[PDB]
RNA sequence: CCUAUGCAGCUUUAGGGCAGGUUAUUAUUCAAUAAACUACCUUUUUUCUGGGACGGACGCUCUUAUUAAAGAAACAAGAGUGAGCAAUGGUUUUUACUAAUUAUAAAAAAGAAAAGCUUAACUGCAAUACAAACAAUUAAAGCAGGGGCAUUGUCGGCAAUAAUGCAUUGAAGAAAUA
């Protein structure tokens, strides 16, 4: 799940590092009509692991 | 503004004589809140709107004035004459406003009238005491 | 009654206060507030043809020191601000230097100021101090533009407030007055054209006698806010009012209280100032100035910018994050500076032996991208000490200062 | 479009259903994004994510 | 008073009056009462804030 | 639609896919409070008057009426 | 909630239906215990039927 | 004289409006609302037609002449209709019966009447054809569910050919969202 500014934060994080912005937040949490279509809240820096 | 010119210009060709012989009044008396309205009527089985103008009911009233002694002739309407009686009095409404707002030849004279008179009784009384 | 029918009132909304623009006065009061709400010299000229003889003291005074203010400069030397609005104190542009007024408004301005002279002398002797103030802070005004060479009442204006010991100030003083007068006298001096030998000693000798026995002897200072005390030290400043320092460290304090107040145009003046007066030992004083820049800094223009790196230079007073602030907002407005001012102000940088990257490598840039260069003896000098005294090296400022060089000899005059 | 005076075409009823609000997203096959594996264009050994 | 549309006004009384209070008292009367009788006369003043701390 | 019918109007530039047009406002997370308005119902009344309305329902062009005065 | 009322009220309904329909099929059935046409031997058993079924009916409504 | 995307003036108990006066109600010390009377403003007042007016007509069925395929017009001709039925619908049994409709050579494994039980005058779909500018209009094998009478057949209203009205707007029952 994510937001409007979150999207942009994660697709052009270097639109924010180059101005010396901070990157956007997350959201804490989606709206209950919603359940059933969302499983986490996406992480403006996303973790990436191993396969 | 720009949109009262516009208003104005869709009133109904009898609408913008009465309007121009209202606004021709100001001088000749105490405009205070005086504002205008303007009626407009629409219809359900068709589009369109006529434009017409409210008139103003004038009052005719003599108010006490303690600096002048004297009784005042006015014409006001109702709601200049609410705000004079909340404000303090015809004495209170002179001294507590400027030219600027007073909009009008006869409020202005009489303004004018009362600062001087009392700058005159305070000077004399301030150096009595 | 087949077709229904709806009712709207529509209440036609109109200003507080009313702007006195076509309506013509009929009363002592009425005039007064035509005269002083006036938009154009048009409307000016227009009430005094035809209420001459309908005047007073109030009425000449006032339009005396409305008159500066429609006087309006020529659109080629304004720059308009980025969705900046009329403030207190912040206007929506920032004048280049030496501004010079509207061709067509200079003859107007001229012939009415002239009429307004001609009957004023009866009334000299019915003003009171502040009308005196604004008196002498419109002329002021009024030499700075092109419209007066001098005051003819000066005379009569300084012998009135200087009679009896300043005994008509010591009842009817404010905050305003003192600053009105030292600014206004500053400008009479400094102006246009330089000064008289007999004009400039009788403004500096009033202008001290004034400072001691009013403000610091009978502590008038109290009355005075940061902007007042700021401009009377731009006053002091231009006079080169250098031998009493009490003065000068009791404004620095008023200045210091409020300096939240302060915009980036009225910092910068206060560098200026000082730096002018050669007073540097208020460090706690630079400090408190230098910290208003970090969140004012969209208010920033190309005359801030010279002026404080100039002034910090002076006093050698170097703030590494004042520096850096300059610097940067230097580096973009780089079209705006002509080559003078931009070489002044590398100047400034190789003094305090400051090297910014940003702002030389921007300079290098442009200097190397225009195919013929001249540079002039006056200011050739400046810009090879500037790269020297920074530290500028084989990079490519070598490259600039060659053809510096190259530059200056091709004239040689 | 004038037919004469009929007015054929408003002869027949409206409809008024709104549709999805997931129209507006972009649909990603996953057949397609095999096909960028393969050759070469995504790294399978680690977490994909939009950006 | 309030919702009076200028009928009724709040009235602060300089002299013991008949009927409409003592002196001292902050009362509510006919706007014509006011305006005719107890004004010109001089018994009572608008209650005005500045008119309330110095008499009332 | 028959086919004589279907052409002109794909020859004027009809294209649409659904009975309505989506509404941005629900997809999640995109939810802007300012642009604010709640749902109407669609009108199916066309605008068949001669003076002002849609040339494509009317032979010719017909003269406006008087304003009132 | 208001589902659930929903579902109360038709399992309620569907519970009593079949005395319901009981008493549809009684109300139309010929008693011949209460029959005096037939003493007469005079109208057909079709023109019995609808003068007792009629009167019948109708009276409860 | 007739024909127009016609124009203008005039008239009225043709439609709508209130914007002057009068009148009615209400409110403040020259005002607000109006199914009334006068004045004023704005809009409407089909087509067919052996020229136009006057008269008559405008949907949907049957029949006559233009032969024995279909189709075919005139202000040609001769007759119907803007419904009815809770059985006059569905389905079994019996037999000294074989009619009637606005009109008509329908029909014997068919109908009518008599006797009994019933609600298919259903829910969700449908190959393929008749017709037809289009819109709509007509016939219909077959599949799934729940039923009726029979006991493995039929029933998606009525011998057949007329008993009708697009979209919009409004209203009701239920359900899903927000
Ligand atoms: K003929
Ligand atoms: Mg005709
Ligand atoms: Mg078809
Ligand atoms: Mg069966
Ligand atoms: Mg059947």
């Amino acid at each position: 799940y994510y937001t409007k500014d979150g999207l942009e934060g994660l697709l052009f994080p270097k639109r924010f590092t180059d101005k010396n912005l901070p990157l956007p937040r997350p959201a804490v949490a989606w709206h209950p009509k919603f359940d059933g279509k969302f499983d986490a809240v996406g992480q403006i820096p996303p973790v990436y692991e191993a396969v | 503004q720009q949109k009262n010119v516009e208003i104005a210009r869709k009133l109904l060709p009898l609408a913008k004589k009465q309007l121009k012989g209202l606004l021709d009044r100001q001088d000749n008396v105490l405009w205070g809140k005086t504002d205008i309205v303007i009626r407009k009527r629409t219809f359900k089985k068709n589009d369109e709107e006529l434009y017409s103008l409210v008139q103003v009911q004038w009052l005719d009233v003599k108010l006490w004035s303690n600096i002048l002694q004297e009784r005042v002739p006015l014409t006001l309407s109702q709601e200049t004459l609410t705000h004079i009686e909340s404000i303090g009095g015809l004495d209170d409404y002179l001294l507590k406003t400027p030219d600027s707002q007073m909009k009008s030849n006869f409020s202005s004279d009489l303004r004018w009238r009362v600062v001087c008179e009392a700058m005159k009784q305070g000077e004399a009384e301030s150096k009595q005491k | 009654y087949r077709n229904k029918v709806t009712i709207e009132y529509i209440k036609l909304k109109e200003p507080e206060n009313d702007d006195y623009a076509t309506r013509d006065p009929t009363n002592y009061a009425q005039l007064l507030g035509a005269i002083s709400i006036s938009r154009h010299l048009d409307r000016t000229t227009y009430l005094y043809e035809t209420f001459k003889d309908k005047f007073d003291t109030i009425h000449y005074v006032t339009a005396l020191t409305k008159l500066p203010g429609l006087v309006h400069y020529r659109g080629a030397d304004l720059v308009m601000r980025d969705g900046v609005q009329w403030s207190e104190g912040v206007k929506p542009f920032w004048q280049k230097p030496n501004a010079q007024p509207r061709k067509h408004l200079l003859p107007k301005a001229q012939g009415l100021l002239s009429k307004l002279e001609e009957q004023f002398p009866p009334h000299l002797n019915n003003l009171f101090p502040r009308q005196t103030a604004n008196l002498i802070w419109a002329y002021g005004q009024l030499k700075r533009k092109q419209v007066v060479a001098a005051c003819p009442f000066l005379g009569d204006f300084l012998l009135s407030l200087r009679r009896d010991n300043f005994l008509a100030l010591d009842k009817h003083a404010t905050g305003a007055d003192y600053a009105q007068i030292v600014k206004g006298l500053a400008n009479l001096q400094t102006a246009g054209s330089p000064a008289d030998e007999d004009t400039r000693a009788l403004i500096e000798d009033f202008v001290d006698q004034l400072t001691q026995e009013m403000l610091l002897r009978r502590g008038h200072a109290r009355l005075l806010d940061a902007r007042e005390a700021q401009s009377i030290l731009w006053g002091l400043g231009k006079l080169n009012r250098r031998k009493n320092t009490a003065i000068i460290d009791v404004l620095c304090d008023v200045v210091l209280a409020g300096v939240n107040s302060l915009t980036p145009t009225a910092l910068a003046g206060a560098f200026s100032a000082l730096a002018k007066l050669g007073h540097s030992s208020r460090t706690d004083v630079f400090e408190a100035m230098a910290k208003g820049y970090h969140l004012q800094t969209t208010l920033m223009s190309p005359q801030d910018v010279s002026l404080t790196v100039c002034a910090c230079a002076d006093l050698g007073f170097r703030d590494d994050n004042l520096l850096k602030i300059c610097g940067l907002k230097a580096a973009d407005m780089l079209g705006e500076f002509s080559n003078a001012s931009l070489a002044w102000l590398m100047a400034g940088f190789g003094r305090l032996g400051y090297n910014h990257e940003a702002f030389f490598s921007a300079v290098n840039k442009s200097v190397l991208a225009e195919p013929v260069v001249e540079v002039e003896p006056g200011f050739a000098w400046r810009v090879l000490s500037a790269y020297a005294g920074s530290g500028r090296k084989d990079s490519e400022s070598l490259k600039v200062c060659g053809r510096i060089t190259e530059a200056f000899l091709a004239k040689l005059y | 479009l004038y037919d004469g005076g009929q007015l054929g075409l408003v002869k027949f009823p409206v409809t008024r259903q709104i549709p999805s609000y997931e129209v507006l997203y972009n649909q990603l096959g996953v057949s397609k994004l095999v096909e960028f594996i393969q050759l070469g264009l995504l790294d399978h050994t680690k977490t994909i994510t939009m950006k | 008073v309030e919702e009076s549309n200028g009928k009724l006004v709040k009235i602060v009384l300089l002299d013991d009056v008949d009927r409409v209070g003592q002196q001292g008292q902050t009362v509510v009367v006919k706007a014509g009462l006011m305006r005719h009788l107890l004004f010109p006369e001089g018994k009572a003043l608008y209650a005005t804030p500045e008119n309330e701390a110095k008499y009332s | 639609l028959h086919k004589a019918y279907a052409k002109k109007l794909l020859k004027l530039g009809f294209k649409r896919r659904f009975w309505t047009d989506p509404d941005p406002q629900m997809v999640p997370g995109f939810f802007d409070p300012s642009k604010y308005k709640p749902r109407e119902r669609l009108n199916g009344k066309p605008n068949l008057r001669p003076d002002i309305g849609c040339p494509a329902l009317r032979q010719s062009q017909r003269p406006l009426k008087k304003l009132p005065r | 909630e208001k589902r659930t009322k929903r579902a109360k009220e038709i399992n309620d309904a569907l519970a009593k239906m079949p005395q319901l329909i009981a008493d549809y099929k009684a109300a139309r059935k010929i008693d011949w215990a209460e029959v005096s046409i037939i003493d007469k031997l005079t109208l057909s058993k079709k023109q019995i039927r609808e003068k007792y079924v009629k009167r019948r009916l109708m009276k409860q409504n």
